[PDB]
DNA sequence: TCTAAGAACTCTGATGTCAGTAGATTACACT
DNA sequence: GTGTAATCTACTGACATCAGAGTTCTTAGA
């Protein structure tokens, strides 16, 4: 599931 | 009508004698 | 009845030495009884509707407390909210040695005259300035003929408790075994609204049972806004809601008076009683400091005015049930405003139900409130047990969560099971097949409270310490499942627990 | 977790040039960046921030050049987020009048988390490049980037003007030397680390979701 | 080799709600 | 002016409820 960003 | 309302507190519906697990 | 009226009962007992001292077994006794009655249903009263109306009143005795009317008559207690003074000028009368005690002081079978004892009793309710919902005398005498000997006193008594009747005080009775018989059709049949032992209604005034009874009253009232202008009004009604133990009130040692709590707020360097307006309210982030006012910690958290606003329709199927917020109100109609209204309610209901639909709304209970969003699942009557309405027919509100609140759950995989270790499990639920029934349980706290308030309250000799109905009943689960606990322990899992 | 970012942000001039029908490239980036930083600017995350610029007119860096590690600026260290850093962000920033290599800006940030790595704690990394595909480059050290991004154990998203379904002959070949890049690092799954700066403005919308445990 | 940060539950206190009561304010009105 | 309506707006008892504060337990822990 998304990180970076999308943490 | 009387057969759901309870003598002690009228016009509330009459509380049932507590039940639980019994088979 | 309308809301405020209070329920208000008077119990009214025969003092008479004929039935007073006597008994055919030595097992119970009539006064002994009737006492216990009313210190019986008087400690229900007090833990359920500390707001209703208790008296008590002795006729036929031979000394006298009335305000006219006098002859043979003792009201031992006036209408009053109840409590523990009246239930302790109740018990000095029982037992044994309380039928001397009562002969010490009101003495004991003279004669009496029912159609002065309904008087007494009426100008007792006059008296009393509360509004009052249901009226009730309780007429604890075995006299079957109330010595009408005179048909001519009889007659008096007859016709004014017509004139009970018609102002519409109610009047109710028990008998009390009577040696021999008791039989309503000789006298008492045209007082009340075959032939008896003794009445099985007066087992239900010793159910000694606790709750707040608290009556149909509103939450809220809201407008069901279906777009920018169609708007219906709608109550939101509470249909279970925790029961908590009652506030406890703060009391001064050494008097037991009341004290009030009198929080002040004082700047820590100077005298400053500081007042609402002089500090504001604030947050910590990123190391600095945000600051804003009391009016505006609650201008966020606004976004509407107290309404129900319509978002669509949906499957029943697709509102999944593992999901669930805060417990369930109901939404039933309201002419107190938008008249006719209830046209449009009823057929929403109706149709709904067809469609196997919800409807879809965002929900504000309050002006300074977010919404929340709230599927109205459509609802149905069960009146098949007699016109005992076991559920209302209107919507349910059920909440859905949001994103925030569906909280993050660890990883884990399995598909275990084989069909045999399903199979006896199939088993051991089908022997512990019961039925339960929602009223079928009690609060083991709550109830357990009570009873210690009240051995503090009388100056009781012992807690009652009634034993609770969650605990399961263990020796019953071993033998009614019997062994099969062995069958997981051998075909299940190894043997090194 | 104890997270690094490390936000590579292309600050060129062609970037402030476009089509019509949308924001610049450069400000398109900044905004992105802008409606990211407010999120662990509230969340209580572990998680250490750093700004690294590049197509800088000047330069600021660890390991400085004369054409390699040149218009490049280390804008703001490996530490937790705060308002100053979004202020800057927001009302500071400015295009360089010159041009540079995001594979240089990538190896200098890169070593950044080399550095800082070792002297305080973390769990996961990431590396991030905005940019309009402006920079010019002789294509070097990218098996050794390649393997290194596994050996640092650091992921690599990537941030684009246009769609993955009027851009130049220059935007359509680097992409395919980006696409090229993240087939080279995790093969069919490595495309989905790189965002158009039109979807990823129509997702960053909102603040994040309250964060916690049962 | 253990000391706080993160949970969790109950309890207390204020704010807003509803129903019902009754006062004072404000219209209405005198030929 | 003087006097009698009709009727708005208050206050209280009571009930739910968010927040806020007191209290025991897990992990990370010199």
């Amino acid at each position: 599931k998304p990180r970076g960003l999308f943490s | 009508r009387c057969p759901g309302e309870s003598l002690i507190n009228p016009g509330f519906k009459s509380k049932k004698p507590a039940g639980g697990v019994d088979f | 009845y309308k809301y405020s009226g209070r329920d208000s009962l008077i119990f009214l007992v025969d003092a008479s030495k004929a039935m007073f001292e006597s008994q055919s077994e030595d097992e119970l006794t009539p006064f002994d009884m009737s006492i216990q009655c009313i210190q019986s249903v008087y400690i229900s009263k007090i833990i359920s509707s500390d707001r209703d109306l208790l008296a008590v009143v002795f006729y036929g005795t031979e000394k006298d407390k009335n305000s006219v009317n006098f002859k043979n008559i003792y009201v031992l207690q006036e209408l009053d909210n109840p409590g523990a003074k009246r239930i302790l000028e109740l018990d000095q009368f029982k037992g044994q040695q309380g039928q001397k005690r009562f002969q010490d002081m009101m003495g004991h079978g003279s004669d009496y005259s029912l159609s002065e004892v309904l008087w007494v009793c009426a100008n007792l309710f006059s008296d009393v300035q509360f509004k009052m919902s249901h009226k009730r005398i309780m007429l604890f005498t075995n006299e079957d003929n109330p010595h009408g000997n005179d048909s001519a006193k009889a007659s008096r008594a007859r016709t004014k408790a017509g004139d009970l009747r018609d102002t519409g005080i109610f009047l109710d009775l028990m008998h009390l075994k009577k040696p021999g018989g008791f039989d309503i059709s000789l006298f008492y049949r045209d007082i009340i609204s075959v032939h008896f032992e003794e009445s099985s209604k007066l087992e239900d005034l010793l159910r000694k049972v606790r709750a707040k009874e608290t009556r149909k009253r509103a939450l809220s009232r809201l407008k069901l806004k279906l777009n920018k202008d169609i708007v219906i009004s709608v109550g939101i009604y509470n249909l279970v809601q925790k029961a908590l133990k009652p506030p406890p009130i703060k009391l001064y040692r050494e008097t037991n008076e009341p004290v009030k709590t009198k929080t002040r707020t004082f700047n820590t360097s100077t005298g400053g009683l500081l007042l609402p307006s002089d500090t504001k309210r604030s947050q910590i982030y990123g190391s600095r400091q945000i600051i804003l006012e009391k009016e505006e910690t609650e201008e966020l958290k606004r976004f509407d005015d107290p309404g129900l606003m319509l978002m669509g329709f949906k499957p029943l199927v697709l509102l999944k049930k593992h999901h669930y917020l805060r417990p369930s109100l109901f939404v039933y109609p309201e002419e107190s405003l938008v008249i006719g209204s209830s046209t449009l309610f009823s057929a929403l209901l109706i149709k709904c139900l067809e469609k196997e639909v919800a409807a879809l709304c965002r929900y504000t209970p309050r002006r300074n409130i977010p919404p929340y969003f709230v599927a109205l699942v459509p609802q149905e009557e069960e009146l098949d047990d007699q016109k005992i309405q076991v559920t209302p027919p209107g919507f349910q509100l059920v909440f859905l969560p949001f994103a925030d609140d569906k909280r993050k759950m660890p990883f884990t995989e399995k598909i275990m099971a084989t069909p045999e270790q399903v199979g006896k499990m199939k088993a051991i639920v089908e022997k512990l097949r019961f039925t339960y029934r929602s009223d079928s349980f009690e609060n083991p706290v709550l109830q357990q409270h009570f009873r210690n308030l009240e051995a503090l309250a009388l100056d009781l000799m012992e807690p009652e310490q009634a034993v609770d109905l969650t605990l399961p009943k263990v020796e019953a689960m071993n033998k009614r499942l019997g062994s099969l606990v062995d069958e997981f322990k051998e075909l299940v899992y190894p043997p090194d627990y | 977790n104890k997270a690094a970012v490390v936000l590579c942000m292309d600050v060129g001039f062609t970037m402030s040039n476009s089509i019509p029908g949308i924001e610049s490239p450069f400000e398109q980036a900044k905004k992105v960046i802008t409606m990211f930083v407010q999120r662990q600017v509230f969340a209580e995350n572990k998680d250490e921030i750093a700004l690294v610029l590049f197509g800088t007119d000047g330069t600021d860096n660890p390991l400085s050049g004369g054409d390699q590690y040149q218009n490049i600026t280390v804008h703001r260290h490996l530490m937790l987020p705060d308002f100053d850093l979004l202020e800057d962000i927001e009302s500071k920033i400015q295009p360089g009048s010159q041009q540079a290599d995001f594979l240089d800006a990538l190896i200098v940030s890169m070593d950044v988390i080399q550095h800082e790595t070792i002297g305080k704690k973390f769990e996961k990394r990431h590396i991030e490049i905005f940019t309009d595909l402006s920079s010019r480059f002789s294509k070097s050290q990218l098996d050794i980037i390649i393997h290194s991004l596994k050996k640092c154990d650091i992921s690599l998203q990537f941030f684009l003007p246009f769609s993955l379904g009027g851009i130049t002959e220059q935007q359509k070949e680097g992409l395919e030397i980006v696409k090229m890049v993240m087939i080279s690092l995790e093969g069919e799954d490595g495309l989905d680390e790189i965002y158009s700066f039109s979807e990823s403005l129509r997702k960053l919308c909102v603040f994040k979701k309250i964060e916690r445990h049962s």
